[PDB]
RNA sequence: AUCUGUUUGGUGGAACCUGAUUAGAGGAAACUCAAAGAGUGCUAUGGUAUGGUGACGGAGUGCGCUGGUCAAGAGUGUAAAAGCUUU
RNA sequence: GAGUCCCAUAACCUUUGUACCCAGUGAGAAA
RNA sequence: GCGAUGAUCUACCCAUGGGUGGGUACAAAUGGCAGUCUGACAAGU
């Protein structure tokens, strides 16, 4: 949408720099397709509402920007001692699954890692199979930091800290408000992540 | 559309009948008959004492057809072009070309024996 | 004696000389038929002596609907002023091999000592160059075949053809699918934005029930209150002021300045629409000005998306389109005219506007029946 | 894969003895053993 | 064959068609273009593992389209592919050549040629939305005015009803078509001759494309579909017919 | 250049319209431009007999789209009431269609008809 | 293409000979590019031209055939024409020179009076001709003392000749007898070679463009391809499917022999039986 | 259910038979090693290779080639002229 | 130790609020 | 002062008004199905 307020027609296209979008390769790659496309010519009137999405596509993802920089202070407001470890993201998705953050405190450790995939648990058990390991807390950006079977062993140790976290903030009168129990439990986590890489399956 | 072998060109040499007037009695209506390129290629290699078959072979009436073929033997350049349309009407007198075409359903055989033509598998005869 | 020959192409013409000729009896031959797959054979026939590039894509369509004429253009008339040693008019011209028999009397229209060939033999070598491709042009063509086909073969079909993209109806088709979710989500955000502006104040949503403009107070009051200007753009004025007062919500400020925003959302949005509309309204009457005039633009426009061009409702019997004691006679007897409206826009040129008011004025008859 | 496989094993399972699921369509003579690569899918309109 | 009922997709014997083995079969080609069903056939859809992508299939006709009776009466070799370039001649719409766009693939393309200006026009509009179509609003009786559009196709497809079809192929395959790559001429009886028999074009149009050097594969009638045609698959020799 | 072509000789208006009259008495014929678009959907056309004096020429302008679709032969003649006289109908009916029917009395009749129809084609 | 252009019903009698020239009228100029022109002589007292519609040039875009007959007083035997300034001989009882302007022969040529079967001119010292004669002889003629000039008597009669191209003073003939003879036209004292290798009468000789090699066809059913030198046949050619070839003319880009049967039809060959019709690597040429 | 016992799927697989195979059959790995096909890609270019052994090349010069235009002459042509062919 | 996304960022069913309903045929209706 | 440029045709009771039967679509539900994994060893020398 962007290019569309830079391009317009495709003699304005080889002329208009696109140094601000794509550049480099792709501004070459948008001049090369300029001069010889299937498309047809566009008017001034056509060139008014395609020239209005290009205003309407830009202003939600200006808004989005301003949406997700709403429930970053919203994280710093309510838990900021959950969102120092598993961001701002996972936060705001796992508050909305329990419903209140009280709700999501008397939910044990175990509970907030499969707090997500729940309809591969239920039937993990009422079938004999076996439970699934991740639960929401996988787009967490300290699970993916890990590799193979360790994304599982971190799930832990979040879901552990995470519950942690929370009680300090669900069911603290005072709240230092730095995240200052968060990011003593981090640290707790990326001395267990580093440890956990060290180790290796191989032979040596 | 009729197809024509060596052998009855042959005997109809003998037997005194033209090929076009001469099929049109056995057959009462209009005929095209049409020499393919094997058979051509056969009647000049029957050599000196067969020639006057090969000029009443080549007559503008009598229409020729080529193929596609790696040959000259067209005792089964004929079948082939009889399964895979059957359309044409096989002119024959080969005793092993008539077993080969009476198994084969619905191909009017013509053969020649006496004075005139004679024709087998045609349903309309007369 | 084939000495030259040329191969044209989207990107520009060729002029190729002809080191060694194939034997000319010889031509249906496995041999000579089974070198032109071969690049190691068939350069020794060929090499390429120019390549005058097209300067522009609007000139290679003028140039390509040159050649189905059968005429000269510009270059190719300009190449052949290089490459060709001029020679005499009457004894041992100059060969050059054409891909067509109709474009050689106009070469030698043009320059008389030419003769064109356009044998089987000099056809078999220019239909050599098309399969070696560009391995031939020693990488003087910039840009490849394969891209200028493409928009080469699109712009001399739409030449003849001869549609303008103002014709085009795809623009009724987006519209429509574009207008449904802009109604999908207007009411959506407002009815968000009351769900967040029930935190502050309950009351105005009651007085205030359009989304367009209960956005705009949002925007206008964002706290309590008297003396307001624009609260009169009069009798819900007072009723807003005096309700601002009779206040039952609670009160922060950041967290209204996000609503603040969101309810900017759709007040600019909605502007959007009826942005959007009076295009829709005027492309129907643009495109299909007889259907505009039976049931209007808006209920014309949902029949061509339903259809899924213009097209298709003249493909289809008056008795299968459909639109929604009126239902078994109008239904019907406004579906036989609807369908006729939409003949008449798709096969004309430039559609008459006038021939749907007489359209319309046989179906307001049948209603004065009723 | 190995997942989602009873809903799928019972669907092909009804249709490599199709020809007894109605007495009145009775199928040509195949065999149809199961395929390695397929996709099942639902009819749009 | 309602919207509900689900599906198998197995892959055909040729490339780039599909079976949709059901409670009865079907006979299916990927969508290209989603979302779209270019004259009303009822399609199929799917989902492939980020969440799963839809990919769309779209059913094939066989009462539309001379080449898919074919298909489904069964040829050895069909030409088409889904890699190779293909001529096609006499696509009035997309009723036939939008479905030969599908199975070649986005890497191959498609040629549509015809010569009428209206249902050229709606050949135009489809192929804004399938990139393969290129579509030539040419005669296709005269093969050098297109000869600059289009560059060593590697089968044609033949739905011309003129009289005239044996001289109408010799003239794009000798001109276009990539030597021993195939013909898929589509004769109907009616169009070319209505006096002589049905049988007797067959055996007409076969020998006048053995003059022009394309020694035909084999031939099928596909008569349950449509009533008295033949597809006859050829192969371009031009070296070595014998 | 016209819309209206091709349009049918005098000599093959009046071959036109007899074997349309014989169709009218035999049920082959079905009358009306809404009729004769649904034979074009249900693939049973013979041919299609199009007036030129109808106005629009556009209203029945859709058939030639939809028949070369299908390669059923079509005609123009040139008057909607001299087509109706022929259809047996108080009424002048614009576009007519003949139905492909095996137990047709008509059927070498027609087929010189369509036959010459092709011709102009 | 291996086509015929156009198929003349041209005479009610035999052929005898064809030759081909393009005319230089007087009047006007017929195009040596559009079309080409065939010459005829019959057994019926007739000599005809013919003009042929050919496809060869797309310069362009009437007269397909038969622009005028020329009528005699014998029965016709063999053409040649000359190729200056539009002039054709006739073989028949009395060979007589012919202008493409006039219907009646402007000389007439003999060194006596006996019938004369064929004829050739020379390609180079053009006014030199060579005439043929059932009394078994030979009798050279030169155009420029409008007079025969000299005369040699074989054994057998000779059915037909052929002057070289490249050296245009010799000239091999075909003779009757199973046997081919070469001469010098200086001294015809001394055949220069004999070409011992039929079994019957020979019937038509053709040079080479390429001067080295004669190519004779027989009344035996086979071809014979010798080079000037060795005086032997290096290759024979037969099938089958021709019987008695009566005429036979070497190609003029020097590589295929044609060949007339009397079977009726035109078989062409190869001179050599290797080379090919591909064009060659430098790898593979070497 | 200490009711019976067929059907379907899974395991197992004897006797006879019929087919094929054999220094018993089979699996796993790869920047390994070695035979051998099939297809594709690559400018894959001396039709007789360079302008030149001071016996050389450059420059001018003369001849020769090539083109269109002008002019004479020849030929056809007509009563003549027009037109007309022309190594 | 331990199957997320194939969507519990859902699907289905039920209850209420809102809106609405019981493609073709082809030549007669009006007196 | 008609029509192929389309005439015609496709649950209940109550005296031109309504209720009851079902179906389609939208939206809502802190309605339902629907219950929130294991619990002490592991890794290094
Ligand atoms: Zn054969």
């Amino acid at each position: 949408a962007r290019i569309i307020l830079t391009m317009g027609i495709r003699s304005k296209a080889s002329e208009t720099d696109l140094s601000e979008i794509l550049p480099e390769e792709i501004e070459e790659r948008v001049k090369t397709a300029a001069e010889v496309s299937m498309g047809t010519e566009i008017t001034q009137t056509d060139l008014d509402n395609i020239n209005a999405l290009a205003e309407q596509i830009v202003e939600f993802a200006a808004y989005r920007e301003q949406l997700s920089n709403y429930l970053s202070a919203r994280m710093k407001a309510i838990a900021p001692n959950l969102t120092q470890l598993v961001g701002e993201l996972v936060g705001a998705r796992l508050i909305a699954h329990s419903g209140s953050l009280i709700s999501l405190a008397k939910s044990p450790a175990s509970t907030i890692q499969i707090l997500g995939a729940e309809k591969a648990l239920f039937r993990a058990l009422k079938t004999k199979h076996d439970t699934p390991k991740y639960g929401l807390l996988y787009h967490a950006s300290l699970v993916g930091q890990a590799t193979g079977k360790n994304k599982g062993k971190i799930a832990r140790v979040l879901a552990a800290k995470a519950a942690v976290s929370l009680r300090y903030d669900a069911l603290a009168e005072d709240r230092d408000d730095s995240g200052d129990i968060g990011l003593e439990s981090r640290a707790k986590v990326e001395n267990r992540l580093s440890q956990l890489e060290g180790r290796d399956l191989r032979t040596t | 559309q009729v197809l024509i072998d060596t052998n009855f060109i042959n005997f109809s040499i003998q037997k005194k009948v033209d090929i076009v007037r001469g099929m049109m009695d056995c057959l009462l209506a209009k005929c095209n008959p049409l020499i393919t390129d094997c058979v051509m290629a056969e009647l000049e290699k029957l050599g000196p004492k067969y020639r006057i078959a090969l000029k009443l072979a080549r007559d503008p009436r009598i229409k020729r057809l080529s193929c596609s073929h790696k040959g000259t033997y067209a005792d089964d350049c004929l079948v082939h072009r009889v399964l895979q349309h059957k359309c044409y009407i096989v002119a024959t007198n080969d005793a092993g070309l008539k077993q080969r075409i009476r198994k084969i359903p619905g191909i009017p055989l013509m053969s020649v024996g006496g004075h005139a033509y004679v024709i087998e598998k045609l349903p309309d005869v007369f | 004696p084939i000495e030259y020959l040329l191969f044209e192409e989207p990107t520009g013409y060729a002029v190729f000389k002809v080191k060694l000729q194939q034997d000319d009896i010889g031509s249906r031959l496995k041999e000579v038929q089974e070198q032109i797959n071969d690049f190691g054979a068939f350069t020794k026939l060929i090499e390429l002596v120019s390549f005058a590039p097209f300067k522009g894509a609007a000139e290679a369509l003028e140039n390509a609907n040159d050649i189905s004429e059968g005429l000269v253009s510009e270059s190719l008339k300009a190449i052949l002023d290089l490459n060709l040693p001029k020679a005499s008019s009457k004894k041992k011209n100059i060969t050059l091999a054409i891909s067509d028999k109709n474009l050689g009397p106009s070469i030698k229209e043009e320059f008389p000592y030419v003769d064109c060939i356009s044998n089987e033999l000099a056809q078999d070598l220019i239909r050599g160059v098309r399969l070696h491709g560009e391995k031939l042009f020693k990488g003087l063509q910039s840009g490849d075949l394969e891209r200028a086909q493409l928009g080469l073969g699109h712009a001399y079909s739409r030449a003849k053809v001869k549609f303008s993209v103002q014709k085009n109806d795809n623009h009724i088709i987006q519209a429509i699918a574009l207008l449904d979710q802009l109604d999908k989500d207007i009411n959506t955000f407002a009815m968000r934005v009351k769900e967040w502006y029930g935190w502050h104040f309950p009351e105005l949503a009651k007085l205030v029930p359009d989304n367009y403009t209960f956005a705009k107070l949002v925007l206008f009051i964002k706290d309590k209150a008297x003396x307001x200007x624009x609260x009169x753009x009069x009798x819900x004025x007072x009723x807003x002021x005096x309700x601002x007062x009779x206040x039952x919500x609670x009160x922060s400020e950041t967290d209204m300045e996000n609503v603040c925003v969101f309810a900017q959302r759709v007040a600019s949005l909605a502007d959007y629409r009826r942005q959007l509309y009076d295009y829709l309204c005027e492309k129907m009457h643009t495109v299909a000005p007889n259907l505009s005039e039976l049931i209007g633009e808006v209920i014309g426009a949902r029949l061509i998306s339903h259809a899924g061009s213009l097209t298709n409702l003249s493909k289809q019997a008056a008795s299968t389109v459909q639109i929604l004691k009126n239902k078994g006679r109008i239904s019907r007897y406004l579906a036989n005219k609807c369908s006729m409206a939409s003949r008449i826009d798709n096969y004309s040129e430039e559609p008459s506007n006038v021939f749907g008011s007489v359209l319309k004025k046989q179906v307001e008859q049948r209603l004065e029946f009723y | 894969d190995d997942n989602m496989r009873r809903e799928v094993q019972r669907d092909l399972l009804l249709i490599k003895h199709r020809a007894a699921l109605d007495p009145k369509r009775h199928y040509k003579k195949q065999r149809w053993e199961v395929p390695e690569r397929f996709a099942i899918g639902t009819i749009i309109e | 064959a309602r919207g509900g009922a689900k599906v198998v997709i197995e892959p055909h014997r040729h490339a780039g068609v599909y079976i949709a083995r059901g409670k009865e079969d079907l006979l299916v080609t990927k969508n290209m273009a989603p979302g779209e069903s270019v004259y009303g056939e009822k399609r199929i859809s799917v989902e492939e593992p980020v969440p799963p992508t839809k990919v769309e299939y779209r059913v094939w006709n066989p009462f539309r389209s001379k080449l898919a009776a074919g298909i489904m009466g069964g040829l050895d070799e069909l030409f088409i592919a889904p890699g190779k370039k293909v001529l096609y001649l006499g696509a009035a719409s997309g009723t036939s050549v939008s479905h030969v766009s599908d199975v070649v693939g986005p890497e191959g393309v498609v040629y549509a040629v015809e010569f009428s200006h209206r249902p050229g026009r709606e050949l135009i509009s489809m192929a804004k939305k399938r990139p393969n179509i290129i579509p030539i609003i040419e005669d296709a009786r005269h093969p050098q005015k297109y000869r600059m559009l289009i560059g060593m196709v590697d089968c044609v497809f033949a739905d011309v009803a003129q009289p005239d079809q044996a001289r109408i192929i010799a003239l794009n395959s000798h001109m276009f078509l990539k030597d021993q790559g195939g013909v898929v001429i589509s004769i109907k009886a009616n169009c070319i001759d209505s006096t002589v028999d049905a049988e007797t074009v067959f055996a007409r149009e076969v020998q006048k494309l053995r003059e022009e050097r394309i020694k035909p594969l084999e031939q099928l009638t596909l008569e349950p579909y449509e009533r008295d045609h033949c597809i006859v698959v050829g192969r371009y020799m031009r070296s070595g017919l014998k | 250049n016209p819309k209206a072509f091709p349009l049918a000789d005098a000599a093959l208006t009046q071959q036109i319209l007899d074997v349309v009259q014989q169709a009218a008495n035999l049920r082959q014929l079905k009358k009306g431009a809404n009729e004769a678009t649904k034979t074009l959907n249900r693939g049973i056309s013979e041919f299609i007999i199009m007036a030129a004096d109808c106005e629009p020429i556009e209203i029945l302008l859709h058939l030639p789209l939809l028949c070369e679709d299908k390669n059923v032969p079509y005609v123009f003649v040139p008057s909607r009431v001299a087509l109706g006289r022929a259809c047996g109908v108080s009424r002048p009916v614009i576009a007519a269609s003949i139905t492909t029917n095996d137990a047709s009395a008509i059927k070498t009749q027609i087929y010189a008809v369509k036959d010459k129809i092709e011709t102009l084609l | 293409t291996r086509e015929e252009f156009v198929s003349f019903k041209a005479h009610y009698g035999l052929v005898t000979g064809l030759c081909v020239t393009q005319p230089r009228f007087h009047d006007k100029k017929p195009d040596l590019k559009s079309q080409n022109f065939m010459l005829s002589c019959s057994d019926d007292k007739t000599v005809k031209l013919w003009s042929i519609n050919v496809d060869d040039y797309s310069n362009k875009n009437n007269e397909e055939g038969l622009i005028r007959t020329f009528d005699g007083e014998s029965a016709f035997q063999g053409i040649d024409s000359h190729r200056e300034n539009s002039t054709f001989a006739t073989g028949g009882a009395k060979i007589h020179l012919w202008d493409v302007n006039r219907l009646k022969p402007v000389s007439d040529l003999s060194w006596g009076a006996d019938n004369i079967t064929s004829l050739k001119f020379n390609q180079n010292e053009t006014d030199i001709l060579a005439s043929t004669g059932s009394d078994n002889s030979i009798v050279l003629y030169d155009l420029r003392t409008n007079s025969p000039t000299q005369k040699i008597v074989q054994t057998m009669r000779t059915n037909a000749i052929c002057w070289n191209p490249m050296e245009a003073f010799n000239f091999v003939t075909a003779n009757e007898d199973h046997n081919a003879y070469y001469y010098d036209m200086r001294n015809l004292s001394r055949s220069l070679n004999v070409f011992k290798d039929h079994v019957s009468a020979v019937m038509d000789v053709d040079f080479s463009p390429t001067g080295d090699e004669i190519v004779t066809g027989s009344y035996d059913k086979s071809i014979r391809i010798y080079k000037t030198n060795h005086g032997h046949s290096r290759e024979i050619y037969h099938t089958k499917r021709m019987q008695h070839v009566f005429q036979v003319k070497y190609s003029m880009d020097s590589k295929y022999i044609i060949s007339g049967s009397d079977d009726g039809n035109v078989r062409l060959w190869r001179s050599k039986a290797w080379e090919r019709s591909n064009v060659k690597t430098t790898r593979e040429k070497n």
